[PDB]
């Protein structure tokens, strides 16, 4: 208003915006209801190994006690504990979940497991594998149907032992390898040949009884070889489609979204003009060129790697522009692990 | 028995230590609380990430310097004002200009009177801009300040007696998070 | 990645690697011999 | 034994010597820092004399002019006694320019609002000695046949 | 402001730096805690020989106590006893330890060591071999897994027995040669060819035993010649590789940077300037310079020894400027150890 | 001759193989076996000419 006389002054309505990067990590573990060396209480939330001693003062031999004592001598960092009865509460309220592992837990865990893909939560989980010794003579088949089929999740079979102490189920030497994994660099490369220290696989499996388990699904299995010991082996994910196989591509696509929608919350209500259409393009292609040189997602001539668009003929026409709706659509093409190298040798 | 005290009051002393030397433009961090004990409760890193966004500041102990103030954020987060001194520097350069034009409020709105405002204006921002507080290079990018008559007005706001200064600044960024990123090559 | 303001230490790694030549040499025999001790009996034995 | 731990800030040892007397062995103030010359007390002491030296001539021209002439008035002035100083050895560098320098100007401190203010602005430079402390020594036979 | 008439003062505000060097050893010792003839005080905080004697001047024979009776020797500095349940504390704590010895201690340390590398604090630790005479027949890794790989240690196997005493682990005695080769020649020369004293190895070794377990991983058997006297031999990390294998090369990069990052501390809150990014560049490359000219890092015209980025936009553009990130990177040239020597002869 | 060849780079590729399809791969691999062919030409076992 200008209702006396003096000087007025009046500011900037509205500032630029960008994406914040990532937490990439962070995991909630499978607790068991029945276990008695515990603490009743369903949730516990443990930041790092300082109050996990006091709270736990003699060492173990559960499942549990195992598993986060794998997490933490490896990194790790701030790490959930929820019970199996309560994932479908736990993942909605805190906002920042990425895995969910299984500390030795299948039958309950599994329907918890699809109950919160079900609502879209975009969330990667990973499981365990058959306990001991398939014997190889037959069946490559009836091991691997009470295993729920979706692109999210492995199973890590060859159950390491620990041979400091008891055994260790594999997810936890599974979740260390993708700690010291995209703290090292980026999230886009696989969890493949970065080694784990401390555990020894309890079975040397073979050369070949990985060829009949690598087609169907996905068992990715953990072998040792000479020199490099004791590394995982193998990225692989459950369904054999070309578009969603090999894990890392499933987890760039699953943390390109979750910083995009985190910021997003504050530019809803906002009118839906031209100068927005020319400000949220100039904002994600500024984020997804400080991706491309990184070597995260790969191509020449930049508008060849991604594109964006952004309008009011080529998308979301008059009538749906009435209805309040602002839609869009970008499309992106990620890397994809090298798992097959042939070398042809000739003459000439 | 030692009485605790809520640190607004002595805060606002580190303040007036900050724009002395280094002027407004430097966010008060690295300078050293004078004359303390001990804070009341022990903070540690591990719920330093967590206080950090949501943005609040802290004090923090060290072993060598002892206590320090930390951080410099203000509370609403989005990339408009996130910083103190970038919210500080417009505050500052708001009240020298507004306080000079008051005795010349009610003078006609010619044309000799638009080139000797947007002079004025000038030669503030050029001395602000050679001594390291607005961040642009060794262009002159860092003002734009345009008083014209085609140009930021029309003749119809002429006759409800009015001026328009539009005016812009490009602020300098305190760096947080050096990272290094060693090679091989 | 970073919320605590401080100063973070970062390095790029890479498997950059090159290749070298080892030797095309030291068989191994498969005739019958009179072993000394009985785990000498059918493993294999590096001699020099 | 304690003490030595160079956490807290700097002391000033005191040390009775075997030759001769009781020598003083310590100057480096409080300031537990290695590169700000704040350390070194003379340093600290050094300048500040030269301060009540440059005030005591400062209030001396007290309701000039703003005029270039009578700048550089004051220009002769103290080129000519630091010039003496830096000569007495109290300075640092083998030439005056390098010992202390002298920025006064229209635009070089000033502007017409602080000639409007009646301000009356310099910039004063100086480079710095150091004592020599410590004794690294280094041996080398040199086999010479 | 200038309130009053009369003489007001300015001054120069802020100034220049540079890195303040080093420690290059301040090896906590391996305490074993159930010890009982010995402080029951997990960490010892040591600096000389006198205070140790004043604690000891009781000759002992657990190893420790010839650790720092050898280690004292050799001159030796202010160097710590912690236990093996307190290792990443004080490290969090006292912000010099350089060394990490195997006082024959190995369960709880490797894990404790690949604990805090897990978190990645910038040490270089160091094991035992094993204890006695591998039969070589044989065998030639199953030697080598109970040591987590890392690009940080060795084992140096032959247990120098020290014929005057105990038989010392040659984590021990190898700190010895590295106590007289920073002493000597700063971090990277390799100590490898300083000869200590009084020790004997219980074995001496092999050439081809010792040849044949030249690669794979970091045996470095400590070997007594003729001249040079049971003096260490054979300088490698754990992984063989291009990047990492030469120790001192990995200790050089060890020791290249905690200088910087902790001088830096000073530097934050600073306004993200252009001009301050030059100026920062102008310190750094000069004490390269220097460390280039003191032959620490290889290569002719030293700005091809190294090289060194910082700006605008070829580091740290412009929305994490504004979310105050700033990154800068370097990349350089450094020395090799001349480990192997063949030699060619021609009659032309 | 071709058996010693492959023996060396199958050897060395094999830290590498499972690392992303992208392009600053491809050209660090390619050069890393065009120092292994020029070094075996110049001391006369490729029978090449100039």
């Amino acid at each position: 208003t200008t209702t006396y006389p003096g000087v007025y002054l009046s500011e900037d309505a509205v500032s630029s915006f960008s994406v914040n990067s990532a937490a990439t990590a962070v995991p909630l573990f499978a607790y068991d209801s029945e276990n008695t060396n515990t603490i009743n209480k369903p949730i516990q939330v443990f930041r790092n190994w300082a109050e996990f001693t006091v709270e736990y003062p003699t060492p173990l031999e559960d499942a549990f006690y195992t598993s986060l004592s794998l997490w933490f001598m490896h990194g790790g960092g701030k790490c959930y504990l929820v019970n199996e009865a309560n994932i479908a509460d736990a993942v909605a309220q805190y906002d920042d979940i990425t895995l969910i592992v299984a500390a030795g837990t299948d039958t309950t865990t599994y329907t918890a497991f699809t109950t919160v893909v079900g609502q879209g939560y975009r969330i990667f989980g990973l499981f365990d594998g058959p306990k001991e010794k398939i014997a190889g003579t037959a069946k490559p088949d009836e091991v691997m149907e009470e295993y729920p089929t979706s692109p999210f999740g492995a199973v890590f079979y060859p159950w390491g032992t620990l041979a400091s102490g008891a055994a260790v189920p594999p997810s936890a030497i599974a979740a260390a390898s993708i700690t010291q994994t995209d703290r090292t660099r980026g999230v886009w490369k696989a969890p493949a040949n970065q080694a784990v220290n401390g555990v020894t696989p309890a079975f040397a499996v073979s050369d070949d009884f990985q060829g009949k388990y690598n087609q169907g699904k996905a068992l990715n299995m953990i072998r040792t070889f000479s020199g490099q010991g004791t590394v995982v082996w193998g990225a692989r994910t459950l369904e054999d489609s070309d578009n969603w196989r090999y894990i890392p591509v499933r987890r760039l696509f699953n943390a390109v979204e979750r910083d995009i929608q985190k910021s997003l919350n504050k530019l809803v209500f906002e009118p839906n003009s031209q100068p927005t259409w020319q400000r949220v393009k100039a904002a994600v292609d500024s984020y997804l060129h400080s991706l491309w040189q990184q070597g995260a997602l790969a191509g020449n001539t930049p508008a060849d790697a991604w594109f964006v668009q952004v309008g009011k003929d080529l998308t979301m026409t008059q009538e749906e522009i009435n209805q309040g709706k602002m839609i869009i659509k970008i499309g992106l093409a990620a890397v994809r692990p090298a798992e097959f190298i042939i070398l042809q040798f000739s003459q000439d | 028995a030692p009485l605790s005290l809520p640190p607004s009051a002595l805060i606002a002393g580190v303040y007036g230590k900050t724009d002395g030397e280094r002027g407004v433009w430097k966010a008060p961090a690295n300078v050293v609380l004078n004359g303390v004990s001990d804070v009341s409760v022990r903070v540690t890193n591990e719920q330093q990430a967590e206080l950090n966004p949501k943005g609040i500041n802290v004090i923090r102990h060290f072993s060598d310097r002892g206590l320090v103030v930390w951080g410099s954020r203000t509370q609403k987060d989005d990339d408009d004002w996130r910083y103190i001194p970038v919210r500080r520097l417009f505050d500052a350069a708001e009240r020298d200009i507004k306080k000079a034009l008051q005795p010349m409020v009610f003078e006609p709105n010619s044309q000799l009177t638009w080139k000797r405002v947007q002079t004025a204006i000038d030669n503030y921002l050029y001395r602000l801009w050679q001594q390291g507080a607005l961040a642009g290079n060794k262009a002159e990018e860092a003002y734009f300040v345009r008083v014209g008559k085609g140009i930021t007005m029309t003749q119809d706001e002429i006759n409800q007696g009015k001026m328009i200064i539009q005016v812009g600044m490009a602020a300098v960024r305190p760096a947080e998070f050096i990272i290094l990123k060693f090679t091989q090559d | 990645v970073t919320s605590v303001p401080g100063v973070y230490i970062e390095e790029d790694a890479s498997p950059a690697m090159s290749v070298s030549a080892s030797a095309t040499a030291v068989p191994l025999f498969v005739a019958r011999f009179t072993p000394l001790k009985p785990e000498l009996a059918g493993v294999i034995t590096r001699i020099g | 034994q304690a003490l030595l731990d160079n956490q807290g800030v700097s002391c000033n040892l005191i040390r009775s010597f075997v030759g001769k007397g009781v020598r003083l062995w310590g100057c480096r103030t409080l300031l537990n820092e290695e590169n700000t010359a704040w350390r070194y007390i003379q340093i600290r002491l050094l300048v500040s004399s030269v301060e009540h030296y440059l005030s005591k001539l400062a209030r001396a021209y007290l309701f000039e002019p703003n005029t270039a002439p009578t700048w550089m008035k004051l220009k002769g002035q103290v080129w000519t006694w630091l010039r003496q100083q830096w000569l007495a050895g109290a300075f640092f560098g083998t030439v005056e320019d390098e010992a202390f320098s002298l920025s006064i100007g229209l635009d070089e401190t000033m502007t017409e609002d602080d000639i409007r203010h009646g301000k009356m602005i310099l910039q004063v430079r100086l480079a710095l000695l150091a004592p020599a402390e410590f004794i690294a020594i280094s041996l080398t036979l040199d086999l010479r046949d």
